[PDB]
């Protein structure tokens, strides 16, 4: 569409979208893979074992 | 590094013998279609390695009309191999077009450099 | 600079192949054709064709050597048993 | 080698930290330090594990500042150069029970008991062997085997004759959380704990791998496409050859 | 002209990685050259960042490796990238010298490329042995003993080279301290022998899997083989990232986590896997002098290969008999790795002697006879008379 | 053709040391490039044979330099050839950066050659500093403390860079142990930037002490400047051997034989004698942030020299004023190597502030002004109007 | 190899100087003449002529700075005496 003119035409704004798209991919994909890895291992982590010490 | 004068000496002894020509010529053409260079569209003398001066010589003495076909069956084989396909069955080199077209130009440019080394090394008697 | 010897590769323009003539090559831009148009019918039908040709050279040199290994690794565990100690004392001696 | 001189093959148990997405059982390490202290702290050093690594893994911050203040380490000497001792802190290593190697050999009939910091990575089998060693002691060895005086039998040790006597007996410890302390329950808990001591990164090595295999296999399917994109002008080239006029 | 050809430094980048005319029909086996260039940088960048924490004394060798893996931030990443990225050095390199044997890339005019190949292969066996000896485990101490005791079989100069290598009377603090400062060095000899290896390649160009000339249909390197080498970079970084994060101690030996103790021999005293087929050759000769020579002639028999290949076509691609006997050799190099990791027992002491003969009759009997029967069968199959 | 031209390796030897056409009028100042190539091999070979005995912990650093000087056969030779030879590196190089500053070798078309000079000069300052802090003497602990605390002046990123650089909270065991694996490395980066320095020279060739074209009379390198370099090789070996056997600790500081103690500061911390001019530029600015810049600007002000020289004649050979003001610059550079050794006392602060103004007004004010006056005087002396 | 840029030096044969014509260059073999023929009378008379030219370019830059260094190093030693402590209190502060 007109997606090409705003984003992919100037290389100064193409690669400025790669870095602003990697700044969101760092924060989100790390939190999305941490919150899955602990949820798959619910009951084995120290944050759960510290709750059994009541 | 085998020097075609040598294999034409062992070859023409096999062809002339009636026992060995019955025996190992049916193994020979079975080795050819199992090798599968016809299926890329190549005659055998396209395959001979062309980086020695006894064979780089025999690629200049080749006529112009055959050195344009030979420059096509090589690019047709570089193109067919990088698509990882084979040529269709109506483009394979048949058993009769597979002729030794570069054998007489090699054998006359190989026996004319054997003669040059039998002339830098003559011990003439007195 | 200084010269160098003869090679079998030049550069763009004087590459040193034979003179070619009457061979014309057409190609379409990759922005105008679909890439990966034939991933199917090549991963299934062409990859079997490549496997039909070059598997009998990678199965018999691995069928000779793996039958040889399994017939010795099974022989090693015979003579180091309770049943084959009388065959062990004549092979090492 | 004979099968006796090779050791029996330690089988494949279903550990809770096998698999690629699983981590350690941090209630089985906290119950696995208690079996280390009450049973094998008598004759096994743990000389590579600092006290600070137990904080947050299986004990809190006050439970380690009251476990390191039981032992005593060498302070820097006083203002007259006399040596002196101090209670331990969080930056010290777990002290072994013997002062030197010859004291260790003298107490166990010549046999130096190995340090258990890396004992699961340094044995063929990993924790499947360290578990099955401790529960593998028969009541009486098989017939014909002549044991030397002072060597115990179990088949999982390479050679048959081991110097450690059968040590895990039922209900010899009392767990804090009310767990039935059998021989197999205790031997599972140290073998998890000794697995932690040799691999303190095992929780985080397996979740950095989840970040990397997801990126570096979606960077490989993408790079297949950009190869097939840029090579589309070469893989669909067409050559036609009509031979030229032979009069030249 | 363009600035990429007019600058003094960029003209070397242009003529090597940007405008270098590669043949169009080369398959994925030609990507092993770029993988070894990547896998050399991983063994250097994760070597400098790991030698800032490594103390080289014999009392602090093994205790500082555990200092890396427990105390340094991402030390478990740095060491496991170095121990498994060195096993992946010798697996790409073993698939780079098998592409060379198969596709006939040793023949003329590329003999001066094969010879610098065998020199780089020697300096990498040497580096992976010195670096294994810097960890000072029970397989690393006792591996240095059995290897460097082999030089006490050189006649009349035997015991004075061994006692010069050791710096004493056994493998001690003078040895591990010099096996680190030597092991730091040699990857800056390999990285200056690879520049002597791309120079011998660039004068004649790469070969191609048909064995015919590639001067007709050339395509540049940039934007064609950059992005073809980027497929196997991201595949090599994927099979590495399973052997670093998910199963890191699979290729190594368990005994190497026992600290180095010179008073107890281990049960099976065996170097790391890639040096195994050069260990079943050494151990198969029932003599000490010939066992050193036969092990050293197992690398230097790679030099007689340009002069024993009697085939007049280049490479095994269009040959039947010399394609079968290649894979007989390749699954003989694997068996020879397994005999090197088994005990010296019957029948492995006879298997290792037949499978050493097949390693030394491929290069000297099987190749110059099969590649003569094939030259006659190509001739008499077409020339009717 | 000849085999020295027909080979792929030997034609690099041929085109550089055998057949390279040098101008037939170059005096003995053109041997300092060949001495720096020899003096680099002296440091590298007496670094490998010395680092086989060196342990890099903070407890065993100074105790294992003395193990070299007492227990190793010819160990006093290696430690003294290499601590003094490093101080002969910077004296040949200071006469190599002053030949090229005098004879106009910085001008076009050799600006690429000059910029790789300043890059080699920065890595050589950084190499000789990082090995000085490996002896862990008293001047080397307090040298590394004063130098790496200058990076605590960068705003808001100061303390995080220094604490990363120390690897701790002060100059401790990780700093010395990483100042060795770095200092092992950077010579191999200098040994690659030298190859990137001969390539920038080989495209336009050497200059000649007149400053005119040397394309007319050219003689080869072999048997003419090979044997003109062997004079100054055997002389540099002679003056090194007096400073190694007869007076070895003349150049170094005596306080570097005290083992390094962080609790007691020495009387006056000075660097080794060659960093002493830049230490006097650093100390001249009464500010901490500007001092780090100006001490780094004093190496980077050599780069504005091709653009500030406004002369149509190459070099100072036939110039009266620009030969007088050059030797004021050299004897100002010696004076800055003297105010760097004196304490911060009256009047060595008014001197070190004035004699650092003359270091910077040479490139920025003196050379553009006196070379414009040296072009009108060449003109109106001949043209009659 | 690729073609490179335009440089100001060639090689033997095409060095790139101006075209020269009518310059004859006689030279004798070094085996037939005596080296060290004039090592005396050049170490005395020639080496004085070189020194006579380039010594007021070295001495005056070392007669300005060595007088400057010595006239500070003897003012530094006056301030740190017993006779110059009443002047150091007014210049150090
Ligand atoms: C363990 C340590 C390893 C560390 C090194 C990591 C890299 C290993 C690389 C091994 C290798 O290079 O083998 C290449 C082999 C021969 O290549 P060829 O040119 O003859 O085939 C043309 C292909 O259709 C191009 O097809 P195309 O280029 O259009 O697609 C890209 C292709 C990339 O695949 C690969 O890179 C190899 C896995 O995408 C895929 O199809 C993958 C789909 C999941 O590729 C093949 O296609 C397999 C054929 C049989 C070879 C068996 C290999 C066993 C060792
Ligand atoms: C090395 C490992 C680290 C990799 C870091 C990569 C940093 C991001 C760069 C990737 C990127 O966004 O590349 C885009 C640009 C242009 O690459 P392109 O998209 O093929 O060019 C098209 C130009 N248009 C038509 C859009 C104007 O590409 C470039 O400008 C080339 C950058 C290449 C960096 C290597
Ligand atoms: C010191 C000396 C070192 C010597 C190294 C020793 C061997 C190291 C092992 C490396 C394995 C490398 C295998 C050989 C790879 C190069 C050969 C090759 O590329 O295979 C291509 C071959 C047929 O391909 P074509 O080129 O002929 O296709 C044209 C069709 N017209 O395709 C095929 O026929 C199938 C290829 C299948 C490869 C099988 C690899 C086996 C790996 C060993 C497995 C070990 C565990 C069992
Ligand atoms: C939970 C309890 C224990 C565990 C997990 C444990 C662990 C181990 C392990 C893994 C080994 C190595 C076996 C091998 O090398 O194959 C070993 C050996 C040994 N252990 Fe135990 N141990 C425990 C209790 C004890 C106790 C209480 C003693 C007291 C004397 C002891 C004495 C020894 C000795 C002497 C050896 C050396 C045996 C040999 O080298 O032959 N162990 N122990
Ligand atoms: C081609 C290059 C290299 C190869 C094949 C290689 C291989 C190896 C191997 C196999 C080990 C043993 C790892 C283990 O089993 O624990 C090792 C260790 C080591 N290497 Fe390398 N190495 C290379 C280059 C380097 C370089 C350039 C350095 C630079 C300092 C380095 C530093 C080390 C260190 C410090 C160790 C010991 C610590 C450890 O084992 O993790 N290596 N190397
Ligand atoms: C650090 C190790 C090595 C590096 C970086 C390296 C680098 C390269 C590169 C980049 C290529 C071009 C890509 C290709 O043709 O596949 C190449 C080709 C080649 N290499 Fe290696 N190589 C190494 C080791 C070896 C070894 C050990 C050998 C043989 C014993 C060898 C023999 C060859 C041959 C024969 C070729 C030419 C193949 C052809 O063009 O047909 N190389 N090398
Ligand atoms: C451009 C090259 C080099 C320079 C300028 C240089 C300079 C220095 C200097 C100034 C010192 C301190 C000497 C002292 O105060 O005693 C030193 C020490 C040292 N350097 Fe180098 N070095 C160079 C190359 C190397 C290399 C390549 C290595 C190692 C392979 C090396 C290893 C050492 C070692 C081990 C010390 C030990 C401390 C000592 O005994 O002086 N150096 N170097
Ligand atoms: C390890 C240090 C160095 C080495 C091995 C080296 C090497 C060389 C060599 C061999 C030459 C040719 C011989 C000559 O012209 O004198 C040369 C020329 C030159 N070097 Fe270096 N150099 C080094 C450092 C430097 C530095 C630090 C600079 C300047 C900041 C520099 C600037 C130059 C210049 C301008 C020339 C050309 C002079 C001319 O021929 O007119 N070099 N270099
Ligand atoms: C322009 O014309 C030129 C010119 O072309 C050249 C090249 C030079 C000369 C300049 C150089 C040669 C500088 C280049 C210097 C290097 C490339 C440095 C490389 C030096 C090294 C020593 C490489 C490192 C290799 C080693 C240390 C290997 C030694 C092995 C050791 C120490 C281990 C020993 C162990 C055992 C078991 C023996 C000129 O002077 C010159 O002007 C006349
Ligand atoms: C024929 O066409 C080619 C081709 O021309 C090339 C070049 C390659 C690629 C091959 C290579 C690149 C192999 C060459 C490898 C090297 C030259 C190795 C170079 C690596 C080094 C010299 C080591 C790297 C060292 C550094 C980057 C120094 C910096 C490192 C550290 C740790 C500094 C840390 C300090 C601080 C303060 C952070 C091909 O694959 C190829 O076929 C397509
Ligand atoms: C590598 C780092 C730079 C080092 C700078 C050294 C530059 C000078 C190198 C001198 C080599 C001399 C060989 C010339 C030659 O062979 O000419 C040979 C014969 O010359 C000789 O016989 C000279 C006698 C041997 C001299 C020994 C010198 C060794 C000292 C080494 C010191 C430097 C390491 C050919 O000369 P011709 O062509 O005139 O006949
Ligand atoms: C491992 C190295 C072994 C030897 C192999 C050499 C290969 C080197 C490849 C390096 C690639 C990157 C180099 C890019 C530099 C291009 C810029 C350039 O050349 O411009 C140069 C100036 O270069 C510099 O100032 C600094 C160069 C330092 C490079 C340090 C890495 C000027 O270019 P130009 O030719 O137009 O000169 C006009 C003269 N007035
Ligand atoms: C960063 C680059 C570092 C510097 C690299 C370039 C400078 C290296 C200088 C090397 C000079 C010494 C090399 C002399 C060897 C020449 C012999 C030769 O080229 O013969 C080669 C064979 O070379 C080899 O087999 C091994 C060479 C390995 C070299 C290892 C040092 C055959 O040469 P050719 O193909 O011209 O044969 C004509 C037939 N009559
Ligand atoms: C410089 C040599 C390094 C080569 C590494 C190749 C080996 C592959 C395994 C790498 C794992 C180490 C990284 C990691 O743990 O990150 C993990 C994430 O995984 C990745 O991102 C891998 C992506 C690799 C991209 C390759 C591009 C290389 C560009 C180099 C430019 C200097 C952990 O990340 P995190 O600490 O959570 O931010």
């Amino acid at each position: 569409s007109s997606l090409y003119k705003t984003f992919f035409k100037r290389n100064a704004v193409f690669v400025g979208t790669i870095f602003a798209g990697a700044f969101v991919f760092q924060t989100v994909f790390d939190t999305a893979i941490t919150s899955w890895y602990e949820n798959h291992n619910k009951g084995k982590l120290w944050k759960d074992v510290k709750a059994r010490i009541a | 590094p085998q020097s075609f004068t040598s294999i034409a000496r062992i070859g023409d002894y096999i062809l002339k013998s009636p026992v060995l020509s019955k025996l190992c010529v049916p193994v020979a053409n079975q080795f050819i279609n199992l090798a599968g260079y016809k299926k890329l569209g190549l005659k055998f003398d396209d395959l001979i390695a062309e980086e020695n001066p006894i064979m780089q010589t025999a690629l200049r003495r080749l006529p112009e009309d055959e050195s344009y076909a030979r420059a096509y069956r090589i690019i047709r084989a570089h193109q067919t191999e990088l698509t990882h396909h084979l040529l269709p069955r109506n483009e394979w080199i048949k058993a009769q077009e597979d002729v030794p077209y570069l054998l007489p130009y090699i054998l006359e440019a190989e026996a004319a450099a054997k003669e040059k080394d039998e002339l830098d090394n003559i011990e003439v008697s007195k | 600079g200084p010269p160098s010897g003869k090679t079998y590769m030049g550069w763009w323009g004087h590459m040193g192949g034979p003179k070619q003539k009457g061979i014309t090559s057409y190609a379409v831009s990759p922005y105008a054709q679909k890439p990966l148009q034939g991933i199917f019918h090549n991963a299934v039908f062409n990859s079997f064709r490549r496997f039909k040709s070059q598997f009998l050279y990678v199965l018999i040199p691995a069928g000779i050597y793996w039958y040889w290994w399994k017939n010795g690794n099974e022989y090693n565990e015979f003579l180091y048993s309770k049943a084959g100690r009388e065959e062990l004392e004549r092979v090492n001696v | 080698m004979t099968a006796a001189e090779h050791g029996l093959h330690a089988p494949a148990y279903a550990w809770s930290h096998n698999g690629p997405f699983e981590t350690f059982d941090h209630a089985s390490i906290r119950r696995g330090y208690q079996v280390y202290r009450e049973v094998c702290a008598a004759c096994h050093s743990l000389d590579r594990v600092a006290w600070r690594t137990l904080v947050g893994v299986s004990h809190t911050n006050e439970e380690v500042r009251n476990m390191a203040e039981e032992f005593e380490y060498d302070d820097e000497p006083d203002e007259q150069g006399n040596p002196k001792k101090r209670p331990g802190k969080l930056s010290d290593y777990i002290p072994g029970p013997y002062p030197n190697e010859q004291a260790a050999r003298a107490a166990n009939q010549g046999a130096l008991p190995p340090d258990l910091s890396l004992i699961v990575k340094a044995r063929h089998g990993g924790c499947d062997y360290i578990f099955s060693l401790l529960t593998g002691y028969p009541d009486e060895p098989p017939a014909g085997v002549a044991l030397p005086p002072g060597s115990n039998y179990n088949p999982y040790f390479p050679g048959g004759s081991i110097a450690m006597a059968r040590v895990l007996f039922d209900d010899m410890v009392e767990y804090e959380d009310g767990t039935p302390a059998t021989t197999s329950q205790m031997a599972k808990d140290v073998t998890t704990f000794l697995n932690w001591c040799a691999e303190p990164e095992h929780d985080e090595r397996k979740r950095l791998g989840l970040k990397t295999v997801i990126i570096l296999s979606s960077l490989y399917l993408l790079s297949i496409w950009v190869k097939k994109f840029k090579w589309a002008g070469i893989k669909t080239r067409k050559f036609v050859f009509n031979p030229p006029k032979p009069r030249k | 002209m363009a600035f990429r050809k007019s600058n003094v430094y960029l003209s070397l980048v242009n003529s090597y990685i940007i405008d270098s005319p590669q043949p169009s029909s080369i398959n994925y086996w030609w990507n092993m050259g770029s993988l070894l260039g990547l896998c050399l940088v991983i063994q250097i960048v994760t070597g400098i960042f790991m030698a800032m924490h490594y103390s080289s004394n014999i009392e602090l060798a093994f205790s500082s490796v555990e200092h890396i893996m427990r105390d340094v931030h991402n030390g478990y990443i740095l060491r496991y990238l170095h121990a498994n990225g060195a096993s992946f050095f010798f697996m790409v390199m073993f698939m780079h010298m098998a592409k060379g044997l198969y596709y006939g890339s040793y023949r003329s005019p590329r003999v001066t490329l094969w010879n610098v190949g065998v020199i780089i292969f020697i300096l990498t066996i040497a580096t992976a042995f010195l670096g294994y000896c810097c960890v000072y485990g029970q397989m690393s101490h006792w591996g240095a003993t059995v290897i460097t005791n082999l030089f006490s079989a050189i006649p009349f100069v035997g015991n004075d080279i061994v006692s010069w290598l050791w710096g004493g009377f056994s493998v001690s603090n003078p040895t591990i301290q010099r096996f680190f400062a030597l092991h730091y060095l040699v990857p800056f000899i390999i990285a200056a022998m690879v520049i002597m290896h791309l120079m011998a390649l660039h004068i004649h160009g790469s070969s191609n899997p048909l064995g015919i000339t590639g001067n007709l249909d050339r395509i540049p390197m940039h934007s064609y083989f950059i992005f073809k080498d980027l497929v196997t970079v991201f595949l090599f970084m994927l099979i590495l990232a399973l052997f670093v994060f998910y199963s890191p101690n699979t290729l190594g030996h368990p005994d190497n986590y026992i600290p180095g103790n010179p008073l107890v021999t281990p049960a099976s005293i065996v170097p790391e896997w890639y040096l195994l087929p050069f260990y079943a050759i050494l151990r198969s000769i029932p003599d000490k002098l010939l066992g050193v020579i036969t092990m050293f002639a197992a690398i230097l028999v790679l030099l007689v290969l340009p002069f024993t290949d009697r085939s007049v076509v280049r490479g095994n691609t269009f040959k039947v008999l010399s394609k079968f006997f290649f894979f007989i050799f390749v699954f003989n190099f694997v068996l020879l790795g397994q005999i090197g990791a088994c005990h010296v027992e019957v029948p492995y002491v006879l298997m290792g002697q037949i499978a050493t003969f097949i390693y030394f009759a491929y290069f000297l009997i099987i190749v110059p006879v099969i590649s003569t029967i094939e030259n006659v069968l190509f001739y008499i199959g077409r020339v009717n008379k």
